[PDB]
């Protein structure tokens, strides 16, 4: 789940 | 009895997170042709999911959760958080004589009556409660921080985060509606109706892929389609 983690981890 | 200073900071934090997540006042008023309709719906849904992630991220204690549990909560609450946020707009941001136009427009499009009828029944049902924007923001955070979702390893950790939000909401219900002492019970009662949308949405999704409609990579990821 690439996009979802990106949205969760980004600053 | 009243909200303590800590509860007011917690409420104000959530409200700031909830307001920083807002869809256009251009897309709201404008809300078209037949094939362009299926494109607007795919943008609307993506926008809900983008706003839901941004909001969740900022919820107190969420970043302290196991990475897999965070994904499970997001995946498990997306539909319910989306129907709740649309109810907030439909009853509070948009007037009575405007919601009706949106109902007709969505019906005359592709989407099933099996999907539309419960959707607007929920909007009318939750609209009767005359909920404040603080009530919508807390109920959204409560829906997201549900310990009973599929794949939740640490359930008690999720319950620890949800409990203080339920406390603030219970106090806000008395302070704003002391005439109806059941206002809080009515809000929780509306979550049972909100949980049915998981089944309805899943049906709508199987019809979407066979009617050859496009899905964005984000929608595929959050709903496994
Ligand atoms: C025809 C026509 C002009 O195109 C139009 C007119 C009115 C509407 C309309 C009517 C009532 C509620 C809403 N919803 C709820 C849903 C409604 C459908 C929904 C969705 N369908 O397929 C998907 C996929 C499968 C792509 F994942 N998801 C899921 C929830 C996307 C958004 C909002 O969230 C809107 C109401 C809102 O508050 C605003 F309109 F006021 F902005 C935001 C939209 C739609 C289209």
């Amino acid at each position: 789940h690439q996009l979802l983690r990106y949205l969760l981890d980004k600053d | 009895m009243e909200l303590t200073p800590d509860q007011q900071t917690l409420l104000h934090f959530i409200m700031d997170s909830y307001n920083k997540q807002r869809m256009p006042q251009e897309i709201t008023n404008k809300i078209f042709s037949a094939e362009e309709n299926f494109l607007i719906l795919t943008e609307m849904a993506t926008n809900h999911v983008q706003v839901l992630v941004e909001f969740t991220k900022k919820l107190p204690g969420f970043q302290t959760l196991d990475h897999e549990d965070q994904i499970a909560l997001l995946k498990g609450s997306a539909v319910e958080a989306m129907f709740l946020r649309s109810a907030e707009i439909f009853n509070k941001k948009l007037p009575s004589g405007h919601s009706d136009l949106l109902e007709a427009r969505i019906r005359n499009s592709g989407i099933s009556d099996e999907y539309i009828t419960p959707m607007f029944s929920f909007y009318k049902s939750i609209g009767e409660l005359k909920m404040t924007q603080e009530e919508y923001a807390l109920l959204t955070a409560i829906v997201i921080l549900s310990p009973d979702r599929q794949y939740i390893k640490d359930r008690e950790a999720v319950e620890k985060l949800q409990e203080p939000l339920l406390d603030v909401l219970q106090k806000l219900c008395k302070i704003h509606q002391p005439e109806n002492p059941q206002h809080f019970a009515c809000l929780l009662g509306r979550l049972t109706e909100l949980r049915t949308f998981n089944h309805h949405h899943a049906e709508m999704l199987m019809s979407w892929r066979v009617n050859d409609h496009k899905f964005t990579p984000l929608l595929c990821e959050i709903w496994d389609v």
